[PDB]
């Protein structure tokens, strides 16, 4: 049997045909220097279109276009079949759609640019599928859904007798837009007379004397997150409520979004923390493709298995392979742990500004190793990591030596004029030139995609990675990276912890992590710090020590307890109030790798 | 085909046809103004009352007629000419009537009033009338004979009939200097043939032991030329055990596709590598024009299906001028793993030898 389409897709943002001569692809093209038209020009617009009703898929073209703009795909013909969403042609293209469900917590995993957010839009009433046809009507969604539950929703989302509200992928947004307090704003947005459960489970109740602009990360979210909620509305959409929260705080969001489900109310999350998704959600989808060309949402899963999928790579109920190796993870007992040379030590410093207080306990600092700071938001994690980057100036104690700090800070704004390579090479051209940094840094982030436009005419997640990458490529002796968490995906995630690992271990540097991501904890850490005290008060951070009696340490100050899946391998969350719960907590073992 | 050419001006000329491009060759040569006598059948159509009813009938033997229009026919495998007839028997007087017939495989013969071209001797000659080969090329080695034929479709001869004249192990044990001298003999006959027709492997087969022995033998005393053993069936030599091995023997048709489509990946990996390198790709019909003329191009691959296209022509100029300049052309099946390829490409790829723009 046989059966085949051939799919286009050019990321225009990424074309200049001045550049690559004139229009390198009609000339490259073969069938058109057989005097055909796979490849035409639209000589107004000035962008070039692929007639997929010709080209063979040969793929010339897409080698050999200087950037990366041309992507050519060969489906079976099947899929295209459920095809949902064109942009217009040579265009983004949506196959499929996540199907939400009342009463239930439907995940979703799978790495950015896949249309996640193309899907919310189409939901909201703001956009109608054209099912990749010409349609903009409701009836063809509602008979091409037939034998599924999402007719149901486009025929309620019609009457316009449901419209469900979303929290945002980028937030930071409101403070810019919205004005005045975090008190103010809760009355106002009020309509589900549920304030008082909502803004003392999220404990905003110290958050509403400041104004918008001056909050920190995880309030900011979590306030959104409010927001949100009292807004009146059946269905909640949250895209990527992870930025910027601790690991004490995304662990209790978690607890506030699941009791939605009890409620009996809708809700629909992204979340690319496997512990916090696995803790959430009630189904699961999957979403595959290559970012920028396609997305394909799969079938829905029960939780656990729609996760176990994801890391094998392979979807053995739809039958795709979409990554060609394993997601996996390091314990503890696959490496070497070996004591290794002390780089510097740093006595006893205590910092008080006078609105909060730190003491720091006597330390140690190895080279050639990866530490991860932990603890919760607004205990001087941050306090402690600008001590040594300059910043600040310790009150007492010392820390501000002859090693040179790489610092990438908690926010991220531009400020750069000009491009990324620009702004990336006055910093070390050599590095940017070496096979090291190709194969582990810059290109599996992007960065080489990237290069053509200005550093402030990057979105969050690009210029996320951007920053990280330059923080790294600084000429330093010991790196600081407070939260790059922020704003990666599952697989970005990953990548940026497979290049921490690699690049300290190899030239024998110290780095500095804050972390708050189970995940990267669990793969890079070879020692952690833990801090302790009562936030937005004091913090005591405790001197360095080994990543398993830290994770120990500290997890029995949260109660919740994590195991080792046994499918193929994560970190599992146990709930608040079960066997292995109950057998860790009372063993004082709270963790294993 | 298979030509004999009776008369030295072309008024008898006895030719074939056997291939579907045999056909084509008789097609163009076949004009307006020939007359092909053949050797048919057209029947009458007689009698009746006063009235009409049934009846019908037949006749045999040879004609001529006249050329009016030329028409070529698939799925049957023959070119049509009708128009009047001029030529049959008087024993019955059939004549008065036109008579359409198809030339094929059997005698037909042409002429040319006004008399032929040199280009149209030319094209009939062109299509080579002992064989222009396959493989067509077995033998078949017992112990009382050694054999190695060629059997093309234009006609079929053991090239050698040479005899062992010894045992296997009959006579005594047979394992003489006699035996190695004649293996040693049997060995170079094949090889220099095998080379001078430019096919390159032969079937050996036999009863027991023997067919192995020789194998052996062959690869132990140089590196070959490419061989293979096949068990096939023998037990029995001369025309009937070489016409044996060859029937049930699919083993000659499946080696020549695995030859052709060896040629064409080959290839096709090189230009992968080549169209990285500046100048040296040629490909696009343009580009390619630009090679040919230049004299620089040194393999030419194109899918037999683009020689068949709506343009012909250009393309077997294209390789006419090339195979000139001693390039190599490869004419390939598009049901290979490159041949596929070639379709994609549009048709033509080139292997330059030195850059033309
Ligand atoms: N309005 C748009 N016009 C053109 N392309 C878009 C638009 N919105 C999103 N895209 C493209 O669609 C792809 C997936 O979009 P998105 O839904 O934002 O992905 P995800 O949520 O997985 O990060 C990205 O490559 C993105 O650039
Ligand atoms: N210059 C300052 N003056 C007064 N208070 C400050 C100053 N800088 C930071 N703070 C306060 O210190 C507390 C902790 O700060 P920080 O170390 O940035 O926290 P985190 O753990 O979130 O990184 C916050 O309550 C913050 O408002
Ligand atoms: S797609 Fe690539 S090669 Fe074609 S015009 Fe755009 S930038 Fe040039
Ligand atoms: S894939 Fe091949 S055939 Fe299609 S547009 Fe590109 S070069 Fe032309």
């Amino acid at each position: 049997m046989v059966r085949k389409m051939r799919i286009a897709v050019i990321d225009y943002d990424k074309c200049n045909p001045d550049k690559c001569g004139h229009f390198l692809c009609e000339r490259v093209c073969p069938v058109n220097r057989m005097g055909g038209e796979a490849i035409i020009i639209d000589e107004e617009n000035y962008k070039p279109i692929i007639q997929e009703a010709s080209c063979t898929g040969c793929g010339i073209c897409v080698h050999k276009c200087p950037f990366n703009a041309i992507s050519i795909v060969n489906l079976p013909e099947q899929l295209d079949e459920d095809c949902v969403h064109r942009y217009g042609v040579n265009a983004f293209v949506l196959y499929r759609l996540p199907i939400v469900k009342d009463g239930m917590v439907v995940g979703i995993v799978g790495p950015n640019g896949t249309g996640k957010t193309t899907a919310v839009k189409i939901l909201a009433g703001q956009l109608i599928p054209n099912l990749c046809e010409d349609n903009d009507s409701w009836d063809n969604v509602i008979r091409a859904f037939r034998g599924n539950e999402l007719q149901n929703y486009f025929e309620r989302l019609k009457n316009g007798e449901i419209r469900p509200v979303v929290k945002p992928q980028y937030v930071d947004l409101l403070p810019k837009a919205v004005k005045g307090k975090v008190r103010e704003l809760l009355k106002k947005v009020d309509e589900v007379g549920k304030f008082e459960e909502v803004v003392k489970e999220l404990e905003l109740e110290n958050v509403l004397d400041r104004e918008l602009h001056q909050l920190s990360g995880g309030e900011l979210q979590r306030v959104a997150i409010a927001a949100a909620l009292l807004r009146k509305a059946h269905f909640y959409f949250f895209d990527e409520p992870s930025s910027y929260l601790d690991i004490r705080q995304r662990l209790k969001v978690a607890r506030v979004i699941r009791r939605l489900a009890n409620e009996g109310k809708a809700v629909l999350v992204v979340e690319h923390d496997l512990a916090v998704l696995d803790y959430l959600s009630d189904v699961i989808h999957v979403v595959y493709g290559e970012p920028g060309v396609y997305g394909i949402f799969s079938k829905p899963k029960g939780t656990r298995n729609g996760i176990n999928e994801f890391l094998q790579g392979y979807l053995k109920d739809e039958n795709v392979r979409f990554r060609p190796y394993e997601i996996r993870f390091t314990k503890l007992s696959e490496r070497v742990d070996v004591e290794r040379e002390t780089l510097v030590e740093y006595p006893r410093l205590v910092k008080d500004y006078g609105s909060f207080k730190l003491e720091v306990e006597p330390g140690e600092i190895r080279k050639g190793e990866v530490i991860g700071i932990v603890g919760p938001n607004g205990i001087g994690k941050t306090t402690f990591v600008k001590m040594l980057a300059g910043v600040e100036e310790p009150t007492e104690g010392k820390v501000e030596w002859d090693l040179t700090v790489a610092y990438k800070p908690q926010y991220i704004k531009a400020e750069y004029e000009g491009t990324v390579y620009e702004l990336l090479s006055k910093i070390d051209s050599s590095k940017l030139n070496s096979n090291f940094y190709k194969t582990e840094l810059l290109k599996p982030l992007g960065i080489i995609d990237l290069y053509d436009r200005n550093v402030e005419d990057l979105s969050g997640g690009e210029l996320q990675r951007v920053a990280i990458a330059a923080t790294l490529l600084r000429d330093a002796d010991i790196y600081l990276l407070d939260e790059p968490s922020a704003y990666l995906d599952v697989e970005q995630r990953l990548a940026v912890s497979r290049a921490i690992r690699h690049l300290m271990e190899k030239n024998e540097k110290t780095a500095l992590v804050v972390e708050h991501d189970v995940l990267m904890i669990d793969y890079v850490s070879d020692r952690l710090i833990v801090f302790e005290g009562e936030p937005g008060r004091h913090g005591r951070a405790l001197p360095p020590m080994g990543m398993r009696e830290g994770m120990n340490r500290f997890l029995a100050s949260v109660g919740i307890t994590f195991r080792r899946d046994p499918d193929s391998g994560r970190p599992r969350a146990n709930k608040e109030g079960s066997v292995k719960d109950r057998e860790q907590k009372a063993r004082g073992e709270y963790y294993y790798a | 085909m298979e030509i004999l050419e009776e008369k030295p001006k072309e008024g008898k000329v006895k030719v074939k046809a056997e291939t579907l491009d045999d056909l084509w060759h008789l097609y163009h040569i076949i004009d307006p103004g020939d007359i092909v006598y053949a050797k048919t059948l057209r029947k009458q159509a007689q009698r009746a009352d006063s009235l009409r009813a049934e009846k019908v009938e037949v006749i045999p033997v040879f004609l001529g007629v006249q050329a009016e229009k030329i028409n070529f026919h698939k799925f049957a495998n023959q070119v049509r000419v009708t128009g009047p007839i001029v030529y049959a028997s008087r024993e019955d007087v059939p004549l008065g009537k036109y008579h359409t017939i198809a030339i094929e495989q059997g005698t037909v013969v042409t002429i040319q009033k006004p008399r032929w071209k040199e280009h149209h001797i030319e094209r009939l000659k062109e299509a080579v009338a002992a064989s222009k080969r396959a493989r067509v090329m077995i033998v078949v080695i017992d112990d009382g004979e050694a054999d190695m034929a060629l059997v093309r479709e234009y006609g079929v001869e053991i090239l050698n009939s040479i005899r062992h004249n010894l045992g296997g192990k009959r006579y005594n044990t047979d394992r003489e200097s006699e035996e190695m001298k004649f293996f040693h003999d049997v060995a170079k006959t094949m090889e220099e043939v095998m080379k001078r027709e430019n096919v390159e492997k032969a079937i050996v087969a036999g009863p027991g032991f023997v067919k192995e022995d020789f194998y052996k033998f062959l690869k132990e005393k140089y590196p070959e030329l490419a061989k293979k053993v096949v068990i096939e069936d023998t037990s029995v030599t001369g025309r009937t055990g070489i016409y044996e091995v060859i029937k049930r023997g699919v083993v000659d048709r499946v080696y020549q596709e695995n030859r052709v489509a060896k040629e064409v990946q080959l290839v096709e990996k090189v230009l992968e590598n080549i169209a990285r390198n500046n100048g040296l790709v040629a490909y696009g019909l343009k580009e390619v024009e630009e090679a040919v003329n230049y004299g620089a191009v040194e393999t030419l691959l194109v899918l037999d299906e683009l020689l068949k296209g709506e343009l012909r022509e250009k393309v077997e100029e294209l390789m006419d001028a090339v195979r000139y300049s001693r390039g190599e052309v490869v004419v390939v099946s598009s049901e290979h793993e490159g041949g596929e390829k070639l379709k994609a490409l549009g048709g033509l790829a080139a292997l330059l030898r030195f850059r033309v723009k």
